[PDB]
């Protein structure tokens, strides 16, 4: 979905491998927890 | 013969097939075999 | 009658499924063939191929008539006729007597 | 050349702990948590 507004609502999570086991989860932005945003917040990630 | 009266209404081929496989082979009685595409049955094995 | 039609011996393994999803509803249509509703006969072929675009025609003949429960076959005289729909051509009718 | 005795004790370090882990844990892992009667192994969304 690639951008802000349209990563919203519900989607399908297909289990194992096959498209007959659809589960329906919501979707949101996940922010990858060790991002490079601030110089302080980039010394965190570059410490690990 | 009274072993047959417990069967009343069953098809004779499940009683004495050697007569009945013979009896179609000498005319009387013939048959047909059609297909019914909507009959529901049980699923098999894999 | 409803219920979908079609395909062959339906293999399902229970060693693969999950305690989960309703196994979808198959948007397949119910398309019964004229040769697979009644018994196939070399006259009823000549009816259908005449009825599928034909303008008008009747034919009386001795056929095999499957009885309503598939036990039995009877033999009788069917006089049937047909005509197209004067408007659309997506159908054509047959009263059977 | 001078490392040879250090490396040969690590080679004896592994063989002791391979035989002790072999006799203490043979066959102990083979249990599952499959679904009810199926072939699927049951996990939760990141669980190994
Ligand atoms: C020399 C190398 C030093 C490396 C330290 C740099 C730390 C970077 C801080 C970035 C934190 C951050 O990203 O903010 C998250 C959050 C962002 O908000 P958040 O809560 O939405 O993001 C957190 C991410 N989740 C939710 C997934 C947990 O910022 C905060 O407000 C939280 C508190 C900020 C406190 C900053 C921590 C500083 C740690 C340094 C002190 C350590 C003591 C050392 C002294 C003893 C040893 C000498
Ligand atoms: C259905 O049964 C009819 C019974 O008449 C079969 O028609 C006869 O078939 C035999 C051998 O095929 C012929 O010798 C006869 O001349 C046929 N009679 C008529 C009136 O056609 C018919 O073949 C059967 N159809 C199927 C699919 O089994
Ligand atoms: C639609 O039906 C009408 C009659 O309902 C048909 O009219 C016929 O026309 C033919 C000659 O064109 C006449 O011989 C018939 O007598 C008419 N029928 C009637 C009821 O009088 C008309 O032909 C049909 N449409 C088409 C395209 O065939
Ligand atoms: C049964 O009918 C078949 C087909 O006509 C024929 O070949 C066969 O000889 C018949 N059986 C006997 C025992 O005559
Ligand atoms: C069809 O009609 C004729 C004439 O009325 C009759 O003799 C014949 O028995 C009928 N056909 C059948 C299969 O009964």
């Amino acid at each position: 979905k690639m951008t802000e507004e349209e990563c919203r609502g519900y989607y399908y999570v297909y289990k194992d491998g096959d498209p007959t086991q659809m589960e329906l989860r919501p979707r949101q932005w996940i922010h990858n927890d060790f991002h490079f945003d601030n110089v302080l917040s980039a010394m965190m990630s570059l410490f690990t | 013969h009274d072993d047959y009266t417990n069967q009343i209404g069953r098809f004779f081929g499940e009683i004495d097939p050697s007569l009945m496989r013979h009896l179609v082979n000498i005319s009387v009685y013939a048959f047909n075999k059609s297909y019914d595409y909507q009959s529901v049955c049980e699923p098999g094995a894999a | 009658q409803p219920k979908p039609i079609g395909v062959g011996i339906p293999t399902i393994n229970l060693r693969k499924r999950r305690p989960n999803v309703q196994n979808p509803k198959s948007q397949e249509p119910v398309t019964l063939d004229f040769l697979d509703a009644e018994l196939e006969n070399d006259i009823k072929v000549e009816i259908r191929n005449k009825m599928i675009d034909g303008e008008s025609g009747e034919k009386t003949f001795r056929t095999l008539v499957k009885s309503q429960d598939e036990r039995y076959i009877d033999k009788g005289n069917r006089t049937y006729t047909w005509t197209p729909v004067n408007g659309t051509d997506y159908s054509s009718l047959a009263l059977v007597l | 050349l001078p490392l040879f005795h250090i490396a040969l004790l690590v080679l004896f370090m592994v063989i002791i702990y391979a035989i002790i882990g072999l006799e203490l844990f043979k066959g102990k892992m083979h249990k599952t948590c499959y679904y009810i009667g199926t072939d699927i192994v049951a996990t939760v969304e990141n669980e190994k």
